[PDB]
């Protein structure tokens, strides 16, 4: 594994989502000033995410999440990639 | 650190063996024999 | 009679090698999935001197 | 705690559990999608009081239906491994302690390690002042940012 | 076909260990300085030696401890006959090996009935108070 | 008479060694020693052994013995890092102790007058309070010293009145010939406590469960060189002495052995049942160790052989195996100074062969076969279900909890995650490795020869 493919593989679920529209993606585009998905569709993109994984989110750290490139940061620490 | 434990083993086995090999060869020796 | 015996005793001698460098080495269990086979190429012949005379011990 | 993360994390939950039990990929979409339109279509927007009350149905809604066993998956509590390598991850100041036969054999590491130790000896006294700085009496708050050095 | 025929090549196998043993025995053959049996004459026993004297007491003791033993050797022998018989059965037995259970049965209870509640500190003037019971 | 001289010998050995070189002196001659021990364990098949007119060496005493005599090199190996910063003339003053104490037991063991058995039998009282009042660490040991002294002692005096007492009403007070002279004492009143007068000290110094408070707060507190000897053996020799005075009593011990049955039957499960929640480990051993003993003294009072061959080999396997366990604990003890077993969590992770021994020990406390422990313990099992068809059902809790705390020992102070912080530990010397080594292979070979460990029955 590789943070290339973290941030491939992050996105390439990211565009899937319905409610985002693909092109205004960015990997530091944000999650609620920009987007406005809200958190209720919040819980659904971060559980789907991670279930592409099989890797488990914690709750407070779900908490924050937001963009997608402080994701991709946070999957690179836990697997210490 | 697996150093201590190894060398532990070498010297304990080294002197059992030490002691040990005299013996089992004269128990051997003894029953050819006489 | 030396047969069953002979097809027990020889598991013994591995857990020996135990404290001997192959142990150490990352080559000791083939030598053991080998001994188990030895053990019951040498374990069927019991069995058969077992069937057709039909003998027990 | 605060009220809306609660019924959030509420919601994760559930539908954790809801997939416990839809099993297949298709009926656990459809139940979802049914699920999130029951927590909008019902009270998205309402007064505090009330909506306290619809978690206290919800939490025994839930509880009677939360299913014997969810899946979990092996990093997490439950776990069909949760501690599987912890007999490993052995703590790095054991190792400075091999003696020198055994250290010699890792030149690099070594050096680099010492490059380490030699960084954070020399950086505690910042830490210290301004963990000093940073902090009131003592608040709720862990840890506190970086200004110039080390953190 | 007989599978059996396998034996004889397993019986070169042997074959090796019988010739070894000459060259064992042989060499053990030539020298032989050698140990016989002892034997123990008899005494006189405690019922006849009087209230106070130690040393009737005592050779009497010994006397009876060595014939105790003895006995428990003689019982290890007709178990171990036991033994023989019902293995070698094929399965049948409550044959030969009722009449080895036959005597059996009268010698454990003859030994049964010397050697019982005697309890530890077992000595030769309690069997005698026993006997008199 | 040839083995004791040289015991003395050492003595003057110690005080005139060289300052920086009495550990080896003292060590490498107290081996030798035991080798000449080990001599004397021939023994006859019918007639007890005899020497001096005051000397004998009955089978029930030799291995004992040779226990005894091999236990002192044990003790220097574990002492020897425990104590550096003390003073030459202390140290030097500090193994005489220790071998002071041996002298008395070897004396003791071979009897032969119950006298003299008796006088030495408490004299061994002094330097083991010298060394757990001196040497031990924290407060607390002060107060046990007096609960380890007056227990024996409101024990043993009654029992020698009582002694005085049988060679004024018979003739000599020496064994053999009251082994034959002996006859039997019975019911009325005088001889009851008679009875008890002749029974209570032996039952005190090997701990029975309702007078056993004082060995648990010995053992928390002596230093480990006093542990070893106050678990592996001085209990081991009220047992010894216990089988010894039974030559005697008769038929009374059939009238009289049921309330002890009662406190050792049910203390036992009881003391195992303590033994599952202590707070820190050096404790635990010691309930463990009741636990063990209530079995012997069963054993000996119900007074059928198979029960005194099994006395004899659980008192042996016992000896080895508790002092192993504490050992092997105070290596812990040093290594983190936590005494509490919570704080030394993933001890194994951090080194292994420590856990293979607490492996072994562990493994051989629960009593799983071959070990003499067990054989030793089945024995007494077989002749308690003969005295009782009940009994079984108590002896078979015991042979539950003790298979649980055992094992919760390892488990819990080894197996999963590491302190972080605990920075302290130092991947294991050489003696240390050398001393449990030195306890379990004994232990391991003595399995294949136990008919000469059984015992005189």
């Amino acid at each position: 594994l590789t943070l290339e493919a973290i941030k491939d593989r992050v996105l390439y679920v990211l565009k899937l989502y319905d409610k985002i529209d693909p092109e205004k993606l960015s990997v530091n585009s944000h999650f609620m000033k920009d987007l406005g998905l809200d958190s209720l569709d919040q819980v659904e993109i971060i559980m789907a995410m991670e279930d592409e994984f099989g890797f488990e989110i914690p709750d407070i750290d779900a908490e924050k999440l937001m963009c997608p490139q402080e994701i991709v940061d946070y999957i690179a620490d836990k697997k210490d990639v | 650190s697996g150093f201590y434990d190894r060398r532990f083993l070498k010297l304990m086995r080294f002197y059992i063996l030490l002691t040990g090999i005299p013996v089992a060869i004269g128990i051997t020796l003894v029953n050819v024999f006489i | 009679a030396s047969l069953t015996l002979t097809t027990l005793i020889i598991l013994t001698i591995p857990i020996m090698m135990s404290n001997s460098n192959i142990y150490k080495t990352n080559l000791y269990p083939n030598y053991v999935k080998t001994t188990v086979s030895y053990a019951f190429t040498l374990s069927l012949v019991p069995l058969l001197m077992f069937m057709h005379t039909g003998q027990e011990m | 705690l605060t009220h809306q993360q609660k019924v959030l994390r509420l919601y994760k939950r559930a539908l954790r559990h809801l997939e416990s039990w839809c099993v297949h990929r298709d009926k656990y979409r459809y139940f979802a999608c049914l699920m999130r339109a029951r927590f909008d279509e019902h009270k998205n927007e309402k007064d505090m009081v009330k909506a306290t009350q619809l978690l206290r149905q919800a939490e025994e809604e839930f509880w009677y239906g939360q299913h014997p066993q969810p899946y979990i998956f092996p990093e997490s509590p439950g776990g069909t491994s949760y501690e599987r390598y912890e007999c490993y991850k052995v703590p790095e100041w054991c190792l400075d302690d091999w003696h020198p036969s055994e250290k010699a054999m890792y030149p690099d590491y070594f050096a680099k390690r010492e490059q380490w130790k030699r960084l954070r000896r020399e950086s505690w006294e910042r830490e210290v002042k301004q963990l000093q700085e940073e902090t009131p009496p003592g608040g709720p708050r862990t840890e506190a940012l970086p200004p110039a050095r080390k953190e | 076909p007989v599978t059996y025929l396998t034996k004889i090549f397993d019986l070169l196998v042997d074959r090796p260990v019988t010739l070894a043993r000459e060259f064992i025995e042989q060499q053990h053959a030539k020298n032989r300085y050698y140990y016989y049996h002892r034997e123990f004459r008899r005494v006189p026993d405690i019922t006849e030696c009087e209230e106070k004297d130690i040393l009737c007491m005592f050779e009497a003791e010994m006397q009876w401890r060595r014939d105790y033993k003895v006995d428990q050797e003689i019982v290890n022998i007709i178990q171990e006959r036991l033994k023989a018989c019902q293995q070698r059965e094929g399965e049948s037995y409550r044959q030969n090996c009722a009449k080895e259970l036959e005597q059996f049965t009268q010698v454990s209870k003859a030994f049964q009935d010397r050697y019982s509640d005697l309890g530890a500190h077992y000595s030769a003037r309690k069997c005698l108070a026993k006997q008199k019971q | 008479l040839k083995i004791i001289i040289p015991t003395t010998m050492l003595l003057p050995m110690t005080w005139m060694s060289k300052h920086n070189m009495i550990w080896i002196n003292a060590t490498v001659h107290s081996l030798l020693i035991s080798l000449i021990s080990l001599s004397l364990l021939n023994q006859l098949g019918e007639n007890s052994l005899n020497f001096s007119l005051t000397f004998f060496s009955d089978s029930l005493s030799a291995p004992l013995l040779v226990l005894t005599t091999w236990l002192l090199p044990l003790m220097l190996m574990a002492s020897q890092s425990h104590l550096s910063k003390e003073t030459t003339t202390r140290k030097k003053l500090y193994i005489t102790m220790l071998i002071l104490l041996q002298l008395f037991l070897i004396m003791t063991f071979t009897a032969t007058e119950l006298i003299l058995f008796y006088i030495l039998f408490e004299a061994t009282l002094v330097p083991t309070l010298i060394i757990i009042t001196r040497w031990g660490n924290q407060t607390e040991r002060l107060n046990a010293g007096l609960y380890f002294l007056f227990y024996t002692l409101a024990g043993s005096l009654p029992l020698l009145v009582a002694l005085v007492y049988i060679q004024n009403t018979t003739g000599s007070l020496n064994f053999l010939i009251i082994h034959y002279w002996s006859h039997p004492l019975s019911n009325s009143w005088s001889n009851i406590f008679m009875w008890l007068a002749c029974i209570m000290a032996f039952m005190v110094k090997m701990p029975l469960y309702g007078l056993h408070l004082w060995l648990p707060k010995a053992h928390v507190e002596a230093p480990i060189a006093g542990s070893m000897v106050l678990a592996a053996v001085l209990l081991k020799l009220g047992g010894y002495g216990m089988m010894r005075i039974t030559t005697i009593l008769n038929p009374l011990t059939n009238y009289m052995a049921y309330p002890f049955l009662m406190l050792s039957m049910w203390g036992m499960i009881m003391t195992s049942s303590i033994c599952l929640r202590q707070t820190d480990l050096k404790s635990l051993i010691a309930y463990s160790s009741v636990s063990h003993m209530a079995l012997v003294i069963v054993a000996i009072m119900i007074q059928t052989p198979w029960s005194f061959m099994g006395a004899t080999a659980l008192m042996i396997a016992h000896g080895l195996t508790s002092s192993m366990l504490f050992c092997l604990a105070n290596t812990n003890y040093e290594r983190v100074h936590s005494r509490t077993m919570i704080l030394a969590r993933g001890l194994q992770t951090l080194l292994p062969l420590m856990a293979t021994w607490w492996l072994m020990a562990s493994l051989t406390n629960l009593a799983l076969p071959p070990s003499i422990n067990l054989i030793g313990e089945l024995f007494i099992i077989t002749a308690s279900f003969s005295w009782s068809n009940i009994t079984i059902i108590l002896m078979g809790m015991n042979m539950m909890i003790t298979a649980l705390y055992s094992l919760y020992m390892l488990i819990t102070t080894q197996r999963g995650k590491y302190t972080h912080h605990i920075n302290n530990i130092k991947a294991s010397f050489t003696r240390e490795n050398a001393l449990m080594a030195l306890h379990i292979l004994p232990l391991l070979l003595l399995t294949l020869n136990p008919k000469m460990i059984l015992g005189p029955l």
